[PDB]
């Protein structure tokens, strides 16, 4: 595979996510994604420790916002360290939609 | 435990009168 | 000048209600702002923390 | 050791709304008196000469 | 879900806060306040400033054609003659 | 011994809607036009009542009218400037109204968000009447115009122009009419403004990030209301300084001579909050272009909500959206101006460029740089 193209790929990622400033507030991800019926129903299959990290870090960001400061240097969210804990069953629900739609239509 | 929570400080916010832990915050009430 | 009255005889009375304005709104612009901040400061100084089971 | 002001001024007034209430009016009374006529020496002396009520002076009573 | 007796379930948090009449209402607004707001500035200014930028240079650069277009032409009557 | 205020119905009315409205902690001061809005509104209106107890409808003796008021009625000077200059006050809350639901993502509110899109049109519509009634040059040129706008119709055309005139041209008929209209739709306003805020209640206010705000939800009586009044009292402070002031800033002479059906000033130009899409229309060398570009306009804002392709609401956390933005709103900057200067080859060619730039970055750029940041984040 391309090494240099990867590098440069990379590289460019995480300049974006710097450039995001979810990382300040100590915010993964998965948080800021659009809370659809979608995103609703894979929250509900969470398990309960993920789902009350999810709800504090949530309260954190809300709570620096009301005031605009800013988490400091040493606690905002590194690039490598992120974990989607979020996707698996986001997929599973967006998946089991299309099985639906499909059989609906014959 | 319950127990080993306590109130984090708060002097940077609190009024020149009411700082210190030792004297009665009864008299300065009506002032502040 | 007498045309520039005969198009605006408020002149005078205008800017005079202007300054009392100027004035009232000194005077007011930062004792609103400040109860404000007196009854937002529980919010602004609230604390939190997170005691999980563990 | 004397009392502050606004302790005194709590007290006796603001602890009960409805002296508190009369307070506030009668100091709007006071006031309105005070702010209007600062206000309007300070514009009148802004603008000496220019003012009508300055130049009645120059022809009156016939 | 529209009432504060029921809207999320939270679980293990905690809140510490005063009084107002036990705070100031100015708290560190000359040493933490003004830096915070050099922060947002900093934080936010070449994402908007720029572009305004070239509006302003093709507002005056318009003006100055504008104006320049109504000079009159010493080509059009050095043959007149 | 339990709250009266849980008991009457009225009382239950104003609690939910007021007291007890569950409301994010974390909302900005962009959240604030909204009721900025509606006293701005309650305003004009009490302002207009006034006038209109002094106003001749009629046009031959509309304009005096103004001019008795201003010189003879105790404080009508005040009154006329406070009601024209809180119209354009409207307008620019107005816009900033609706410019934080586009930064943050308020329009997937299919419903709030489409309520808002009639709003916009009758309070459009309510300002346009209202600046005819003066019959000043202006007023009575700016009508013609705008009027002969509806013989591009296929084949009804002339029929609309004549039946709206009630005659052949522009006179009393039409300023009695436009006077009635005036006065009765901002009281319809009130009442689409009523259904705004009751389907917006169902789901409450977006914050600022765009996350779900139901952890920290906070009660609007104590904090808000002091917030929202801190507000209106700026407000107030730009609108007297403006009327107490510079009374004729935001608007424009020639509205001070009589209206002449012969004579016709050169430049002709309507009012600033009316600028953009005059530009728009001058852009295209049709008329049938144009007003399709003037309505395609609107629509593009009911459209929006579909070019969506992001997933996530607020671009605070999408700075290349966010510069897209800032350029969108420069355009708009660029065709205010262009709307205010004569006709002639710069402008003309800057409007076109304007108006492609405009139409462009809505339809095509915005949805592709969304699916690139989806990219890069490895959605
Ligand atoms: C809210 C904004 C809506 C405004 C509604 C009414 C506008 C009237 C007003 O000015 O006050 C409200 C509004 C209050 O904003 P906010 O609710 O506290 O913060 C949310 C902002 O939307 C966004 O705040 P943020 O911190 O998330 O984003 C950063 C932002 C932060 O903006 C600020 O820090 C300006 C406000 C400072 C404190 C204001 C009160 C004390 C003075 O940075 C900038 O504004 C800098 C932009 C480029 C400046 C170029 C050089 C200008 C000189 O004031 C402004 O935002 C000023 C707008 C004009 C630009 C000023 C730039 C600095 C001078
Ligand atoms: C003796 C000398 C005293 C000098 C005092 C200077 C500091 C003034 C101050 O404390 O401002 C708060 C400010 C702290 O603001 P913050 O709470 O941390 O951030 C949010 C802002 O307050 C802004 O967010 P906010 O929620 O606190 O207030 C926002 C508010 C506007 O808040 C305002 O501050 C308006 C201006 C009132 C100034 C009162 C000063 C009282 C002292 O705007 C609205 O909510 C209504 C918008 C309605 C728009 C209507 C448009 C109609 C057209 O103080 C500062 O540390 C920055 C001052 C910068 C001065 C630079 C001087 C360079 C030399
Ligand atoms: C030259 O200069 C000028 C301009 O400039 C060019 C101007 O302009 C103007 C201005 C004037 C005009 C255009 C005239 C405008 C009109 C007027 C003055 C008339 C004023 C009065 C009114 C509109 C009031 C009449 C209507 C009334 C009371 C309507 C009441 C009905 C309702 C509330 C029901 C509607 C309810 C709700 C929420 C909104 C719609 C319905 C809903 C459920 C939501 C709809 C959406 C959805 C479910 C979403 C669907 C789904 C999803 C994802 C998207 C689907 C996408 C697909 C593609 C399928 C002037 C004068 C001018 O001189
Ligand atoms: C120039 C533009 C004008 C301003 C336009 C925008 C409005 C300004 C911003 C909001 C200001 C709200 C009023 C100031 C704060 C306030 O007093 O809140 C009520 C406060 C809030 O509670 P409080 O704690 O401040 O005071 C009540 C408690 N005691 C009395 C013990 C001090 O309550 C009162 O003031 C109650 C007494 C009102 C007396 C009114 C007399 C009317 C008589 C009629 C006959
Ligand atoms: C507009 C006021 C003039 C520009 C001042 C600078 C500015 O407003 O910054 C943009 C601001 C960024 O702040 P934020 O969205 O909260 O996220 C990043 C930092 N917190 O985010 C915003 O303020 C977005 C405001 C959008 C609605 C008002 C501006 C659009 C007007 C369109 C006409
Ligand atoms: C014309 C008179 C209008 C009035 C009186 C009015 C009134 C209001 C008020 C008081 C709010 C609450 C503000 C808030 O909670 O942030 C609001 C919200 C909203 N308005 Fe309007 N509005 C008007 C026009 C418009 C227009 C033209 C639009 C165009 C889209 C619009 C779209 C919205 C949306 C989407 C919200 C919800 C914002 C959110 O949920 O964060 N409104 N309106
Ligand atoms: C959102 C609501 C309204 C808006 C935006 C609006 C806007 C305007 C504007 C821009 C003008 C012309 C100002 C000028 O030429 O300097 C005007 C004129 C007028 N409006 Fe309205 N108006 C509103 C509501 C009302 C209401 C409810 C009445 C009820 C009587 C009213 C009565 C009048 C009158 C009498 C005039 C004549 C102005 C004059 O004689 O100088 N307006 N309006």
């Amino acid at each position: 595979a391309v090494s240099a193209s990867g590098k440069w790929l990379d590289g460019i990622r995480k300049w974006y996510y710097n450039a995001a400033g979810f990382n300040k507030l100590g915010l993964m991800r998965d948080d800021t994604i659009y809370e659809d019926e979608d995103v609703k129903e894979a929250i509900r299959r969470l398990p309960e420790n993920l789902y009350n990290d999810r709800m504090f870090r949530i309260k954190r960001a809300l709570d620096l916002n009301l005031k605009h400061q800013i988490l400091p240097k040493e606690q905002w969210t590194k690039y490598e360290e992120e974990n989607f804990y979020l996707e698996p069953y986001l997929k599973e629900v967006i998946r089991e939609r299309k099985e639906r739609e499909e059989w609906a239509k014959k | 435990s319950h127990t080993d929570i306590k109130v984090p400080d708060f002097s940077e916010y609190r009024r020149l009168e009411v700082l210190d832990s030792t004297k009665s915050s009864r008299e300065s009430s009506e002032a502040r | 000048t007498f045309l520039r009255w005969a198009s605006e005889p408020e002149h005078d009375h205008r800017k005079r209600m202007g300054l009392k304005m100027l004035m009232m709104m000194a005077l007011l612009v930062p004792l609103v702002y400040t109860i404000k901040r007196h009854k937002w400061s529980v919010l602004k100084s609230r604390k939190l923390a997170y005691r999980p089971p563990k | 050791a004397a009392a502050t002001l606004t302790s005194k001024l709590y007290s006796l007034l603001f602890r009960r709304t409805s002296t508190f209430a009369l307070t506030i009016i009668v100091g709007v009374m006071f006031f309105e008196r005070a702010f209007d006529q600062g206000a309007d020496a300070i514009y009148d002396h802004i603008n000496e000469g220019k003012l009508w009520k300055h130049i009645k002076h120059k022809y009156e009573n016939k | 879900g529209r009432e504060f007796g029921n809207l999320t379930r939270m679980r293990h948090v905690i809140s510490y806060s005063l009084s107002p009449f036990e705070q100031r209402a100015y708290p560190h607004v000359f040493t933490k306040g003004i830096p915070n707001v050099l922060r947002r500035i900093r934080e936010s200014f070449f994402r908007v400033v720029p572009q305004f930028v070239v509006f302003y240079l093709i507002y005056t650069w318009g003006t100055e054609e504008f104006e320049r277009s109504k000079r009159k032409n010493p080509a059009a009557y050095e043959n007149d003659k | 011994m339990t709250p009266m205020r849980k008991t009457n119905p009225l009382m239950k009315l104003i609690n939910h809607s007021f007291i007890d409205l569950p409301t994010p902690s974390n909302i900005s001061a962009w959240w604030n036009f909204g009721s900025l809005l509606g006293a701005c509104l309650i305003l004009q209106i009490t302002t207009g009542l006034f006038l209109a107890m002094h106003y001749s409808p009629d046009a031959s003796t509309a304009f005096s009218s103004i001019a008795h008021i201003t010189r003879d009625v105790n404080y009508g000077w005040i009154i006329r400037y406070l009601h024209a200059n809180g119209a354009s006050m409207f307008f620019i809350c107005l816009f900033l109204h609706i410019g934080r639901g586009l930064y943050y993502g308020s329009f997937l509110y299919s419903e709030t968000w489409n309520i808002g899109i009639i709003l916009l049109l009758a309070t459009m519509a309510t300002a346009f009447m209202g600046y005819v009634l003066p019959w000043g040059q202006m007023s009575f040129w700016g009508a013609t115009v705008i009027t002969n706008l509806l013989s591009a119709i296929p084949y009804i055309g002339t029929d609309l122009v004549q039946w709206i005139w009630g005659g052949y041209s522009v006179d009393s008929p039409t300023l009695t009419r436009f006077f009635t209209f005036h006065f009765i739709l901002p009281f319809i306003i009130a009442a689409l403004a009523t259904l705004h805020l009751l389907f917006l209640h169902e789901t409450g206010s977006n914050n600022p990030l765009g996350i779900t705000s139901h952890s920290d939800k906070i009660t609007f009586h104590p904090y808000y209301t002091i917030k929202d009044a801190l507000g209106l009292l700026l407000f107030l402070l730009s609108l007297m300084t403006l009327t107490l002031f510079s009374p004729d800033l935001l608007g424009d002479p020639d509205n001070y001579t009589l209206a002449n059906p012969l004579n016709t000033p050169p430049h002709i130009k309507p009012e600033w909050y009316f600028l953009f899409a005059y530009t728009i229309l001058r852009s295209v060398p049709n008329k049938l272009g144009g007003v399709l570009a003037l309505l395609l306009s609107i629509l593009i804002l009911a459209m929006i909500p579909i070019l969506h392709m992001s997933k996530q609401q607020s671009m605070m956390f999408r700075p290349l959206s966010q510069s897209l933005y800032w350029l969108l709103a420069a355009d708009l900057l660029i065709l205010t101006w262009i709307g205010g200067q004569p006709v002639s080859y710069p402008f003309t060619i800057i409007g076109q460029v304007a108006s492609v730039l405009y139409f462009t970055t809505i339809l095509i750029l915005m949805p592709t740089i969304s699916l690139i940041e989806n990219k890069m984040l490895k959605w």
